[PDB]
Order: structure tokens, then C-alpha cells, then sequence
């Protein structure tokens, strides 16, 4: 069947360049243009440009002239996009897509994260209530996981035995480092009489941290 | 550039409802060849957009027949005859008549439910963090509906915008609510120069802010 | 001339009626036995020589006011505006 296999996630220092790949299979490569598209929460979907693989000739959205360079290689049926001198505005998911009047098939997308950080473990801080909870009420606890790079960190509570009532919030990159938080909500009859612990793992740094949530005094 | 505008931004529906979305273009999408290159895509979280309808009303191969597109010139409309769970996601229209090709901002099809007031929990810095010189106050706003919500931080009454990091969950697959985390980060120095820390939530379920506070005392 | 080794351009092999045919993907039209391309909806100067249907192309007719028409390829009759083998 038709397949567009994009290259893996990229971590890029500001000012460097990176080249993304899109391997096409299951169809005649030169019969379709390849489009590339950028997606961000703030700016949405943006068409970067198109390339005719029979000729290698590209056409660019004026917004991306000089930022992106499209090539194609017939022998390997692969389209490439090189992004140049990357800034924080270049952090995005990038898609390639097969086009003939309509883009009927898209690649799975490539995450590009621009940051000057090297691999860095998180600091893991407990979040404990300031006041004691009333009888037969819900108690919300949490863990703040801050100052790490790159994604992902994982968070569980009591090694995954506390699953309902958990909210792990998506990581946010700020000043080159990620911050994430996670909350869990349990009956006041279960905490602090039973132990509640968030378990944080950061595989990029081979870091595993358990943070028991203890009542404040 | 042709600007594509989609309404509504959010379409709350119950399963089995019919759904209708609008996509308008700033310029006619009739091509000099007579065709109209207006297409609709569905994008589910973490995946690429998938083609639903191409050239105003033609259903892509494999798409359930509950999807239909219509329209002419500048106004276009996507309809879902009977909404199913697999239909939730963001619907993008896009034009390939005029270079550069452009997309609308998306209509997010989401689960409707009854209103739910957020559970607000505020947490002071941990001692772990304070020894490092930094201080973060964390506020969770969990399990609320509708999704629209505003959070202001107040230090001794003065509204504070710098140092705030926010993160939002996607719609919960069990109770259809949304949640939010907001972290205000200070130096231990500035943190110890103030008393009252307050997380204030503005949401449909209360006409006055929903307020959680902590006094360093 | 469609065989098991024919490569259908923007289409695919399928047994229709008696033997193998290239069937077009999406709404493309046949410009020959093994080639599927986009069907223009107007025959004028901007679409001359472009496909306007299965085995049909926009042609420019030389008379006084020059005209354009969707004409079938050699071996086909426009029957109720559909090209069908002669």
C-alpha cells in the first residue's frame, strides 16, 4: 500500500540546520508532487512548498524561502527538507504529503524541537496541601517535574496502582527546558494514612525518582 | 494569500447528533480548469491529518458515508450525518487552487456534557525547591466543563503575569471534562517578601472568580 | 494491451467485464489505457489538450470565432457525452 515514512524526532541547537526525510513507497514516486507542511499550535497548518520528483524543481511559500530547501532522490524514492539556521519559531511538527490536485496521503510527521540544552535530569518536587482535609472529602496531591530535557519524562503514582483521578499535564518548553506537572485525587481516608508516591522517569538521562507526598507541618 | 476561515472553533456534540461546519475563503476557489480544489481533513491527536472529502464533495476512498461536503465559490460546508466516537478530532479545510496553498484554523469536534465547576487546588513551594533558591506555586484546575477558563495569579493582591507556565489536558475520555495546570515561579527571595498567594479561576460555573489562597503567615 | 505487468499511472488494475483494465484513483480520467489524469470541466484556451473525460481531450477548432470542444480519441464515439469504443 501507499506509505510515507518520515524520519524520527529532531533536537536542534539554535542556529544549526537539520534535514528531514520522507521515504515514499507503494506508488510511482515521480507521478506525484511532494508537499511539506508545518504545524504549530499558534500558527496552525502552513504549506511550506512543493517539489516535482521527476525534475527536482521546487516551489516555495514565500514565508519559507531561505528557511527550507526541498530536494528529491529518485533512486531511493525519498524527499528531503532541510531547515536552515533554526530559531524557536522553527519548533514544530513537519509533515510530507503526496499530492496530485489533493494531498491524499500524509507522512506520520516529524517533531523538531529547537533548544540549546543538553540532556538534563528533572528536579522532582512534591505538591502537598497546606491544610488538612475534612472528613469524607477528596484530597488532591501532585508532583512538579521541572528543568529537564528532552522529552519524554513519564509520571506514575504508586507505580501505576493509582490511575483513576490522575491528571498528567503535557510538558511545556520554556527557556530551553521542559516543565511538567501531574495531579492525583484520592479520598481523605486513603491519604495520608496510606502512602502516595509519584514515580518520575527520564530515560534520556537514565533517571528514576520516587517522591513520597508527606503532609506538611 | 487566500485566507481560509472555519466556524465554529469548537463544535460540542453528543454521539448520534448531526454536525455541520463552515469554511469560507477570501477568494473564489474556482480554478481556471473549472474545478474547485477545496478539501477537508480529519486529524486525531498525535496523528497526521487524513483526507475526508476532496474537491468540495467527493468522498475519499474508505471514508464512512456519514461525511458529506457541499458549497460553491467561497462558502463550503462539511456535514456529519450521525456523529460517532471515532469522529472526534480537528477538522481542517484547505485550498489548492491558489499558490500558496492554505488551510483553515480548524474546527474541533468534541463531546458535549453538562457544566462542571473546576476543582481548584493550590500548593506552595516545597522545601526541596526552596533550598535551591527558586520557588514555584502550583494551581490545578481539574475536571471542568466547558473548556473555556481563565487563570490570574495574585501576590498580596497585585496581579502577576511574569513567571507563569500553563498547560491544558485534552478532553477526558471518561467524563468529558478538561483540566488545567498553572505554575508561578519566583526566586526564594521575592517569594519570602510577600504573604498572600492566590490562584483565581474565571469559568462559566461561577460569576465571581473561584479563588484558592495560601498565606505564608 | 493491459496485462498483469501494466503499471497503471494514478490508477490500478481491476477485472471489469471480461479482462484487465486500469481503473483511476479518486476522480481521475483515462487519457490512455494506462494513464489517469485530472479531468478539466471547461474546454477553452486555458485547458487545450487537457483531459476532459475518459479518452477525451479539449481541442481547439479552427473556424471563424475559434471554438473549443471535448473530442474523443481515435477509436471512440461521444455517445451521450461518454467516449465508447467505435
Amino acid at each position: 500500500q501507499v506509505q510515507l515514512q518520515q524520519s524520527g524526532a529532531e533536537l536542534v541547537r539554535p542556529g544549526a540546520s537539520v534535514t528531514l526525510s520522507c521515504k515514499a513507497s507503494g506508488y510511482t514516486f515521480t507521478d506525484y508532487e511532494m508537499h511539506w507542511v508545518k504545524q504549530t499550535p499558534v500558527h496552525g497548518l502552513e504549506w511550506i512548498g512543493a517539489i516535482d520528483p521527476e525534475t527536482g524543481g521546487p516551489a516555495y511559500n514565500q514565508k519559507f524561502k531561505g528557511k527550507a530547501i526541498l530536494t528529491t532522490d529518485k533512486s531511493s524514492t525519498t524527499a528531503y527538507m532541510e531547515l536552515r539556521s533554526l530559531t524557536s519559531e522553527d519548533s514544530a511538527v513537519y509533515y510530507c504529503a503526496r499530492y496530485y490536485y489533493v494531498s491524499s496521503y500524509w507522512g506520520q510527521g516529524t517533531s523538531v524541537t529547537v533548544s540549546s540544552a543538553s540532556t538534563k535530569p528533572p528536579s522532582v518536587y512534591p505538591l502537598a496541601p497546606g491544610s488538612a482535609a475534612q472528613t469524607n472529602s477528596m484530597v488532591t496531591l501532585g508532583c512538579l517535574v521541572k528543568g529537564y530535557f528532552p522529552e519524554p519524562v513519564t509520571v506514575t503514582w504508586n507505580s501505576g496502582s493509582l490511575s483513576s483521578g490522575v491528571h498528567t499535564f503535557p510538558a511545556v518548553l520554556q527557556s530551553d527546558l521542559y516543565t511538567l506537572s501531574s495531579s492525583v485525587t484520592v479520598p481523605s481516608s486513603t491519604w495520608p494514612s496510606e502512602t502516595v508516591t509519584c514515580n518520575v522517569a527520564h530515560p534520556a538521562s537514565s533517571t528514576k525518582v520516587d517522591k513520597k507526598i508527606v503532609p506538611r507541618d | 494569500d487566500v485566507v481560509m476561515t472555519q466556524t465554529p472553533l469548537s463544535l460540542p456534540v453528543s454521539l448520534g447528533d448531526q454536525a455541520s461546519m463552515s469554511c469560507r475563503s477570501s477568494q473564489s476557489l474556482v480554478h481556471s480548469n473549472g474545478n474547485t480544489y477545496l478539501h477537508w481533513y480529519l486529524q486525531k491527536p498525535g496523528q497526521s491529518p487524513k483526507l475526508l472529502i476532496y474537491k468540495v464533495s467527493k468522498r475519499f476512498s474508505g471514508v464512512p458515508d456519514r461525511f458529506s461536503g457541499s458549497g460553491s465559490g467561497t462558502d463550503f460546508t462539511l456535514k456529519i450525518s450521525r456523529v460517532e466516537a471515532e469522529d472526534l478530532g480537528v477538522y481542517f479545510c484547505s485550498q489548492s487552487t491558489h499558490v500558496p496553498y492554505t488551510f483553515g484554523g480548524g474546527t474541533k469536534l468534541e463531546m458535549k456534557r453538562t457544566d462542571a465547576a473546576p476543582t481548584v487546588s493550590i500548593f506552595p513551594p516545597s522545601s526541596e525547591q526552596l533550598t535551591s533558591g527558586g520557588a514555584s506555586v502550583v494551581c490545578f484546575l481539574n475536571n471542568f466543563y466547558p473548556k473555556d477558563i481563565n487563570v490570574k495569579w495574585k501576590i498580596d493582591g497585585s496581579e502577576r503575569q511574569n513567571g507563569v507556565l500553563n498547560s491544558w489536558t485534552d478532553q477526558d475520555s471518561k467524563d468529558s471534562t478538561y483540566s488545567m495546570s498553572s505554575t508561578l515561579t519566583l526566586t526564594k527571595d521575592e517569594y519570602e517578601r510577600h504573604n498572600s498567594y492566590t490562584c483565581e479561576a474565571t469559568h462559566k460555573t461561577s460569576t465571581s472568580p473561584i479563588v484558592k489562597s495560601f498565606n505564608r503567615n | 494491451k493491459v496485462t498483469v505487468d501494466t503499471v497503471c499511472k494514478r490508477g490500478f488494475l481491476i477485472q471489469m467485464s471480461g479482462h484487465l483494465e486500469c481503473k483511476c484513483e479518486n476522480d481521475l480520467v483515462l487519457v490512455n489505457e494506462e494513464t489517469c489524469e485530472e479531468k478539466v470541466l471547461k474546454c477553452d484556451e486555458k485547458t487545450v489538450n487537457k483531459p476532459c473525460g475518459d479518452f477525451s481531450k479539449c481541442i481547439k477548432i479552427d473556424g471563424n470565432p475559434v471554438s473549443y470542444a471535448c473530442k474523443c480519441n481515435l477509436g471512440y464515439d461521444m455517445v451521450n457525452n461518454v467516449c465508447i469504443p467505435n
